């Protein structure tokens, strides 16, 4: 079924935008749209917003209202997959927001053009929260002899780890604990495979 | 799923069928206490010497019984799965009933113990706040600058920790709106589908 | 172990765009050698040398990293060992050039992998001075030997942070302590001699 | 619509529910529980065996005594925070549906403790550390390698900085020249003279 | 020449101050005379560093006497 | 043999006053001279050596506060143009060097306050009470220790500020006896 | 407004047509304002011939006096009445008083922006991010089947521009409690306006 | 008093009075006091033991603790100076006779000094300055079989742990050497040894 | 009220000593309940406490003030003549206490006034150099030095140093400049 | 045979004391010592156990310390040479241990020597070592910038000890299945190297 892309009600920011843009110069709107899309891509723009504002004779509060409402609207539209937010539902819901059709078409050019898969590839980057492995390395040795023991021949594995936050660690582990680690990893991999194959089917039912 | 015993765990339990059922029940009570208080080998010594048995055998027996109670509380197998487990262990219906009673009366408490072995993630404890207005400063002696002062309380590993923070009102309204949207996303249909079907 | 792919081979075929074989040598040694910090520079070197895009440079450097690390890891140091990796459609005029290049560098790559492998803090220099204590705050006259020993020790910046922070340690040994330590050290000699005699 | 004791909001669903658990106690036992909760808000604590023996004959579970202590401490904090009076408390409680004698039993407790409790809540408001004390030494310098005669005073200051009453303070210890000391004194006197106009 | 001295620390400079405490919040007449010394030091770790300490006149005089003993010994040895 | 100014003798006297003044400003903690203005006169090693030697000389001369006859005798090595240049550079501003030296004497201690700021707030309300209406001060201190500056912050009620003011006044009633 | 003798003596000389013509005085004010607000300011600010004909000691002393008075007037939010009163006490004429007060008014807001930039403040929250997950199984417990939230606040160190994150986890009850106390903290502003 | 070897400074007359008190105390009392003093000299850090044994002496002899500590210090003066100057027993006995200890009792204390001075001297030398003194060392040989870069490896190495004294603190230093660096380390340590044997 | 009856010389001297030990020497084992149960076991806490506190306040007022015996006699005259004052016997014992304990307290106040790190001690040896990897002989001795330092109530810092004969001479000259300053100022 | 055990006056004193003590209780205490021998951080007995040991032996404190130290040194040499019981018996006979104590010694050695040898064999010298492993498995459902997610995530914890800090650490990591498969392939290559070492 259809879903309201804004959620259960319009936030006051997007209402304030919609009441402001009703006669804005499309060139300035296109510039603001480029800025918003660039800032969603990770860039920064305070000097370009400023020189546009002074060029457009736009007050700081009007630029702020415009930018905030367009960012909220496009962020909410990206949150849904584009198959669910089918373009008829998008255009109709923006028409209920009373956006002028030229600006509806301009927003659709953001939500459905080649910028879409790039933004999707950026949105996935929020999902970590806990750092992933950066790299892993090892050395495996035989002691042969030791201060306590004329001979030993026990193996040991030295291991070293770095994490995507810049943390790094080095530790050595005996063979029994290495076998426990290897078993635990294989177990969790099996459980993850089974869980994925269950969910992927049961959510079709 | 069935809690199929290892051959070592079979050999461990195979001691108890020789013990008097009242003493198997006593070993059950001791084991299900040891699940929470921790073990005490003087009990193994005393019970074995009363049985005229070697203390290692009683130790192996009691700890096998503790492992049975742990794994059954981890899995939360059904009554009939536990019955099938003790039947394939080959215990008599006296001991099957005893073990089932020991299980069903305590598996919840064991789980309230075993949950502590999950890895420690930092988590929220409390929030404190203060609305205050800056009115002067050494360089500029009349002004009006409102802010919401905040103190955040957290814990990790059972510790206590705090953070001191500040926000403006517009940001605070944005925080409220976003965290309200976090709660709305548990009422939407997809998450309710997961929560029901992936049970 | 990590291995080549069809897209790595397609990227490798970009390497014939080199203006001179010295570019091939450089990009091989760098992509074997480079850290993730070095790749940022090596990408621009590859683009400047081959006119490739940054993405094509990234795919080429990834392919060369995978290839050279695989070769070092298995010790594929012979023509009969290396030449079978490349697919039957690969550029044979690249096949021979890259083979002979690899077979020349692999000895260096093999040699330096024994340094790049991980270690505890490594000794890099040592110094010592022996002196006689003659007087003190407590005994007006004395005469006994002492050794001052010094070591300079490196740590891995991977753990040490921005710098390997080469740092110094000194130790003082009395004669009984030195004789005990050598009644250690010599045991290593004797046991190694026994193992060689075994 | 709205409840004044909830700060012009609607009452939380858990409060409107758990006040019915309060309604299941007797009025005198509710009075005693309210008094013990007021002691808890005044920081005297509470004890599980007390609230049990006050309630276990009414078949209260541990969860029920815990929840009734929670709801009482909530409602009496909210009452004191908005400084709303016992007659208004009794009215909003009757609108929630607490029995007449139970509401009067709460009001007879709250009407005594409200002023002490509001004072305590004013003291217990959030603070960005506190100045526990000050120490100083004044010295005079005669000569140095850098100036064979100096003839100048110097001051040492220590601030004992703490988080909360009874927390161990840490000494911020520093040395000042007599000029910076006198400038600091004058600036602090200005800030005090300003602040005394605002209070 | 080689850094045979590097096995031990070296004093870069010696600076001194003579003064008197006069009072504290605990005592109106804390007439304690003292010498304060600042030592600036460089070391095998790199970066020049400094230490400060304060000692009473009898302790200073004992320190000075001990350096006189060190001088007398290194002259005698 | 000669005093550390022996290195100065080569400088053209028409360039001396600017160099010596800007180095004295460096002693006062102001900007030191830029090397570019003098790289034709000294190599960078000799440049840092003059930056040490001149400061050491001026500090030594003013620290013993010697009379100008003893200064002049202590300048028998200098050329007459440099003698007069250095003599005017001392007598014209020795007091800035003396204030810098007494500031360095205060640095013979374990920690020092570099600078401070103060701010006054009104707290309107809290999660504890809706009418807190409490005046507050924050004092911010920047204290040098171990070769770095630490930020500190001390909030105060009116009562805490009064106790601090009274104890500072008690200290000032002593400082006024000595200064 | 309490001021040092050096300041009032400087203004008592700035008062006098013989020390400075009223145009020279106005140019010296312009020089003072530039010497405060421009980071590239330098002694070249005194190079104008209406300035260079004054004794350099008097010129530099009165420049510093003017700049100090401008700073104090900004700090205490001086106005045309108090300015005119002080200038009358300094025996300025009406035209030089008006020329001062008009040039102060012309520069006042840049000086307001300058002065309010001073001093530290607490780390300021900039954004929030959240993730929602279902906990299913763990090292010992295979039946967890419960929701949890993973939350992050982005913040700036306002004292030293740098951007740490604070991250924590919430069960749904903890998230509802956090939301409820942030809502109360927001309604605080409405209740304070209507208090 | 006459000139003393144990002290260059004059000595209070209370020390002379205490020495006459050593003549007043009985032979068993003087012997027990001497044992208490040598116990304090050899193990002064066992302050609780010293206090216990001197309180026992006090209650045994009805001697007040102030007088006991006085006569202790007055008699420890000579052993203390003898340890400072490394005096002979003859000089110690002459100083005792000069302070006022009767010749027989000074001879007894001289013999108790003779039988203790070497271990006391060794203990006192143990109190002098040592910098980063080695407490202990551990070592482990080994052959490396593999790494993330090489499936098979021939490198051979030595690891050492050195334990180091840093005032009241201690430290562990971990280091790894190649085989040629082990050979050069042992060669340099033999060059140290022969240089140490030149003078030990 | 018992405050007028706690006059017993032995227990009162014990109490006064223990209060001085607690307040100034920092003895941790001394407490109100211990003092009461040893020295005045029948006096109830509500009547021992006010006198205990007031006499501690008197002792602090004396100890903090460097009272000479005339100022002390005046203060004790006030504390006896005022209503609820101490007795003449309490003043007499306070006088004899100050007359027998002044210097130890004042010394403890001086010792307590720590601010700068203290010199806890100095240790040194002089070694004659010999064989080294640098040269088969080395022709000079050196002093090896270490100061021990630290703030009050903290673990000791240690600072070790090496000086040659030239450094030793320079340090001796520097210290002689300090001694000559001190002697000039005290002369 | 080569010398196994040092002969000296301190050992002669200690064995003279050992011969004076009974043979009955001695092997139990030596077994507890032997059980503790591989532990550096604690004494083999509590202060009250050491007190009751001294009361049973009646020895003065330093004589008991000489006894316990020399039996510790005896067991360290027995470990180091992995001594055969009969060889230890002959060695103790050359020390002039009483024959019944030599029997009690070699019976004690037979009771625990291989176990203590193995406890020495597994000791790790590195300044840090791994202790424990645990894991958590979740399904991701939505986040602040995407919804209708189905991604499983596994958090991994590695429990570790630092012997320089003498404290725990708990490293935390995430894997998106892809990294967990890669990490497993690396761990299986480590296993292949540990097998090929055999």
């Amino acid at each position: 079924g259809r879903v309201s892309f804004l959620g259960a009600q319009l936030p006051p920011e997007v209402a304030a935008m919609a009441r402001l843009l009703g006669d804005l110069d499309r060139s300035t709107f296109r510039k603001l749209l480029k800025f918003v899309v660039s800032s969603l891509q990770g860039e920064d723009c305070r000097e370009a917003v400023q020189r546009l504002g002074v060029s457009a004779n736009l007050p700081e509060e009007q630029l702020g209202a415009l930018l905030a409402g367009m960012h909220t609207l496009l962020q909410q539209a990206l949150r849904l997959p584009p198959t669910s937010l089918k373009p008829d539902t998008f255009r109709d819901q923006l028409q209920e927001l009373c956006i002028p059709q030229d600006l509806v078409g301009d927003l659709a050019s953001v939500v459905f053009g080649s910028q879409r898969p790039l933004l999707d590839s950026v949105a996935q980057q929020q999902g970590a929260w806990l750092p992933h492995v950066a790299d892993f390395r090892w050395r495996v040795d035989v002691a042969i002899s030791t201060s306590a023991l004329a001979r030993s021949l026990q193996p040991s594995v030295l291991m070293q780890l770095k994490l995507s936050d810049g943390s790094a660690y080095r530790f050595e582990v005996p063979t029994a604990k290495f076998q426990e680690l290897r078993y635990s990893v294989a177990l969790v991999l099996k459980e993850m495979a089974d869980l994925e194959k269950r969910c992927e089917r049961r959510l079709q039912d | 799923m069935l809690l199929e015993l290892s051959e070592e765990h079979k050999e461990h339990l195979a001691f108890l069928p020789q013990v008097d059922s009242a003493v198997v029940a006593e070993f059950g009570r001791i084991a299900v206490e040891f699940l929470r208080r921790g073990a005490n080998p003087k009990i193994y010594e005393g019970a074995a010497r009363k049985l005229n048995v070697s203390s290692d055998t009683v130790q192996h027996g009691v700890e096998g019984l503790t492992y049975l109670l742990t794994e059954s509380s981890k899995l939360m197998i059904s009554e009939l799965d536990f019955q099938d487990s003790v039947f394939v262990l080959g215990f008599s219906e006296e001991l099957n009933k005893l073990l089932l009673q020991l299980y069903l009366d305590n598996r919840k408490e064991i789980r309230t113990i075993l949950s502590e072995l999950a890895p420690s993630l930092p988590s929220y404890h409390n929030l404190e706040w203060r609305l205050d207005v800056q009115l002067a400063s050494r360089s500029l002696r009349q002004q009006i600058k409102p802010a919401v002062t905040i103190k955040l309380h957290l814990n990790q590993n059972g510790d206590h920790n705090t953070k001191v923070l500040q926000t403006d009102p517009a940001t605070l309204l944005h925080l409220v709106q976003q965290l309200e949207q976090a709660l709305e996303e548990m009422k939407t249909n997809h998450c309710r589908r997961v929560v029901r079907n992936i049970k | 172990m990590a291995a080549l792919t069809a897209e790595h081979f397609a990227a490798l075929q970009s390497l014939l765009k080199a203006s001179s074989k010295d570019v091939v040598r450089q990009l091989c040694q760098e992509s074997f050698s480079s850290s993730a910090l070095g790749l940022k520079k090596l990408l621009d070197v590859t683009c400047s040398s081959l006119s490739v895009t940054q993405e094509e440079a990234e795919e080429l450097l990834q392919a060369l990293h995978r290839l050279t690390r695989l070769v070092a890891f298995r010790d594929l140091s012979s023509a009969e060992a290396i030449l079978a990796l490349f697919p039957e459609n690969f550029h044979q005029n690249l096949k021979n050039l890259l083979t002979k290049i690899i077979l020349e560098h692999v000895s260096t790559w093999r040699t330096e992998a024994q340094a790049n492998q991980i270690s505890l803090p490594r000794l890099v220099d040592l110094d010592w001075r022996v002196d006689i204590k003659t007087s003190s705050d407590s005994i007006s006259r004395m005469a006994v030997p002492t050794c001052l020993l010094q070591m300079k020790i490196q740590e891995d910046p991977s753990l040490c942070g921005d710098k390997p922070s080469i740092s110094a340690v000194t130790v003082e040994l009395s004669k009984e302590t030195l004789d005990t330590m050598l009644d250690g050290l010599g045991r290593i000699r004797d046991q190694l001699s026994a193992v060689a005699s075994k | 619509m709205r409840f004044r004791f909830c700060g012009d909001l609607d009452c939380p669903d858990w409060v409107l529910a758990e006040i019915s658990t309060l309604a299941k106690m007797s009025s005198v036992k509710l009075r005693l529980l309210c008094s013990q909760v007021l002691k808890e808000l005044l920081g005297q604590g509470i004890d599980y065996e007390k609230i049990l023996k006050l309630t276990a004959d009414a078949k209260f579970e541990s969860g029920d005594v815990k929840a009734t202590v929670a709801v009482l401490s909530f409602i009496l904090s909210s009452a004191a925070k908005h400084s709303v009076d016992g007659e208004s408390l009794s009215s909003e409680l009757q609108q929630l549906g607490l029995p007449k004698e139970h509401a009067a039993s709460l009001c007879r407790c709250y009407e005594e403790k409200q002023s002490p409790l509001q004072k305590h809540l004013r003291v217990c408001s959030l603070r960005m550390n506190r100045l526990a004390g000050v120490g100083w030494r004044v010295d005079y310098t005669l000569s140095s390698s850098l100036l064979q005669s100096v003839e100048e005073p110097m001051v040492h200051l220590r601030l004992e900085v703490a988080a909360a009453p009874g927390t161990p303070a840490q000494p911020v210890a520093m040395s000042l020249s007599a000029d910076k000391f006198q400038v600091l004194l004058a600036e602090l006197k200005q800030a005090q003279t300003l602040m005394s106009s605002l209070g | 020449l080689d850094a045979k001295s590097d096995v031990t620390n070296q004093l870069v400079d010696f600076q001194w101050k003579l003064g008197m405490a006069v009072s504290s919040d605990t005592c109106r007449s804390l007439k304690y005379p003292y010498v304060a010394v600042m030592l600036k030091v460089a070391d095998h770790s790199g970066q020049v560093k400094t230490k400060c300490f304060e000692m009473t006149i009898p302790q200073f005089q004992n320190f000075y006497r001990q350096f006189k003993e060190i001088a007398a010994v290194i002259e005698t040895v | 043999e000669g005093t550390p100014l022996w290195r100065l003798q080569k400088l053209p006297a028409e360039l001396g006053p600017q160099l010596l003044h800007k180095i004295i400003d460096g002693i006062c903690g102001r900007a030191y001279p830029v090397y570019q203005d003098y790289h034709t006169v000294w190599e960078s090693e000799e440049w840092m050596h003059v930056l040490e030697d001149i400061a050491k000389f001026f500090k030594a001369i003013v620290g013993k506060n010697l009379p100008d006859e003893e200064i002049f005798q202590q300048l028998n090595q200098l050329n007459s143009l440099h003698q007069e240049t250095i003599m005017k550079c001392v007598k014209s501003r020795k007091d800035e060097i003396k204030q810098a030296l007494s500031r360095e004497i205060v640095a013979i201690s374990s920690a020092q306050l570099q600078d401070f700021d103060w701010q006054v707030k009104l707290a309107l309300s809290s999660d504890k009470i809706a009418a807190l209406r409490m005046p507050l001060l924050s004092l911010h201190l920047d204290v040098k220790e171990n070769g770095e500056v630490k930020p500190y912050s001390i909030e105060m009620s009116r009562e805490e500020l009064q106790n601090l003011i009274q104890s500072l006044e008690a200290a000032n009633k002593v400082v006024l006896q000595l200064k | 407004m309490e001021l040092s003798e050096s300041v009032q003596k400087g203004f008592q000389m700035l008062a006098d047509p013989r020390s400075f013509d009223s145009n020279a005085f106005t140019l010296l004010l312009r020089a003072a304002f530039q010497s405060l607000l421009d980071a590239q300011a330098d002694e070249a600010v005194l190079d104008h011939p209406d300035l260079k004909h004054i004794d350099p000691v008097v010129l530099k002393h009165c420049h510093a006096a003017a700049a100090t008075y401008i700073l104090e007037a900004g700090k205490h939010r001086a106005d045309k009445s108090t300015l005119s009163t002080y200038l009358e006490d300094c025996k300025f004429d009406r035209e030089r008083i008006e020329l001062f007060c008009t040039e102060y008014q012309n520069n006042k807001n840049s000086l307001e922006i300058l002065l309010g930039s001073i001093g530290r403040s607490l780390p300021h929250i900039t954004d929030v991010s959240w993730r929602l997950e279902y906990q299913i199984k763990t090292n010992q417990l295979h039946r967890m089947y419960r929701p949890a939230y993973l939350v992050t606040l982005s913040v700036q160190n306002t004292d030293s521009p740098s951007y740490p994150e604070i991250s924590f986890s919430c069960s749904m009850e903890q998230l509802q409690d956090l939301v409820g106390k942030l809502k109360d903290a927001s309604k605080s502003l409405e209740r304070a306006t209507q208090l | 008093m006459g000139r003393l070897h144990c002290t260059e400074d004059p000595v209070p007359e209370a020390v002379g009075g205490d020495m006459q008190q050593l003549n007043q105390l009985g032979a068993q009392q003087f012997s027990a006091l001497t044992e208490v003093l040598f116990h304090f000299l050899t193990e002064p850090k066992e302050v609780e033991r010293f206090l216990a044994q001197l309180s026992e002496f006090a209650t045994t002899n009805q001697i007040s603790l102030g007088s006991l500590r006085s006569i202790v210090k007055s008699l420890l003066l000579v052993p203390n100076g003898a340890l400072k100057k490394s005096l002979t027993a003859k000089q110690v006995q002459a100083d005792f006779i000069t302070l006022g200890l009767s010749e027989e009792k000074a001879t007894y204390f001289s013999e108790k000094w003779k039988q203790n001075a070497p271990t006391l001297a060794r203990w006192a030398i143990g109190q002098t300055l040592m910098i980063n003194q080695l407490i202990d060392m551990e070592w482990k040989f080994g052959v490396t079989s593999g790494s993330s870069e090489l499936e098979k490896v021939g490198s051979i190495f030595l690891q050492l742990k050195l334990v180091v004294k840093k005032g009241n603190q201690t430290e562990n230093v971990y280091i790894e050497l190649t085989l040629p660096q082990f050979y050069s380390f042992l060669h340099e340590m033999e060059r140290v040894r022969t240089s140490m044997e030149c003078f030990c | 009220m018992a405050a007028g009856e706690l006059e017993g010389g032995k227990p009162l001297s014990g109490l006064l000593n223990a209060l001085a030990q607690d307040t100034f020497h920092g003895y941790p084992g001394i407490t109100e309940e211990l003092l009461r149960s040893q020295l005045y076991p029948e006096v109830p806490p509500e009547e021992f406490r006010p006198f205990l506190a007031k006499m501690r306040g008197i002792l602090k007022s004396i100890a903090s003030a460097d009272m000479d015996f005339n100022q002390l006699e005046a203060f004790l005259t006030a504390q006896t003549k005022k209503q609820g004052g101490i007795t003449s016997d309490q003043a007499a014992v306070i006088s004899k206490f100050w007359k027998s304990h002044k210097t130890k307290i004042r010394e403890s106040l001086m010792n307590q006034s720590r601010w700068n790190s203290g010199l806890r001690g100095l240790s040194w040896r002089v070694d004659g150099k010999s064989q080294s990897r640098h040269s088969a002989q080395i022709h000079t001795p050196v002093a090896i030095i270490e100061l021990e330092l630290g703030k009050y109530g903290q673990e000791s810092e240690f600072l070790c140093l090496e000086f040659d004969e030239v450094k030793v001479n320079q340090i001796l000259k520097t210290l002689s400049e300090v001694e000559e300053s001190i002697s000039t100022l005290i002369s | 045979a080569a010398l196994i055990l040092r002969e000296s006056p301190s050992m002669k004193k200690a064995v003279s004391l050992i011969n004076a003590i009974d043979t009955g209780r001695f092997p139990r205490l030596l077994t507890r010592i032997l059980q503790k021998l591989h532990l550096k951080a604690e004494s083999s007995f509590s202060e009250e156990e050491e007190e009751k040991l001294q009361a049973a032996f009646s020895l003065e404190k330093q004589d008991l310390h000489l006894v316990l130290e020399t039996i510790s040194f005896i067991l360290e040499q027995a470990v180091y040479h992995n001594v055969k019981p009969a060889a230890l018996q002959q060695q103790l006979e050359n020390i002039h241990l009483r024959q019944d104590k030599a029997e009690a010694f070699v019976n004690t050695w037979s009771s625990m020597g291989q176990e203590t040898v193995e406890k020495f064999r597994q000791r790790i010298l590195a300044p840090c070592k791994l202790e424990t492993v645990g894991w958590q498995l979740n399904l991701q459902m939505a986040h602040s910038a995407q919804a209708k997610l189905k991604s499983p995530q596994a958090v991994l914890q590695l429990g570790v000890n630092n012997e320089d800090s003498k404290s725990l650490e708990k490293v935390l990591v995430e894997f998106s299945h892809k990294e967990l498969f890669d990490f497993y392939n690396k761990l299986e290559t480590i296993q292949a190297q540990l097998d090929s070492l055999t």
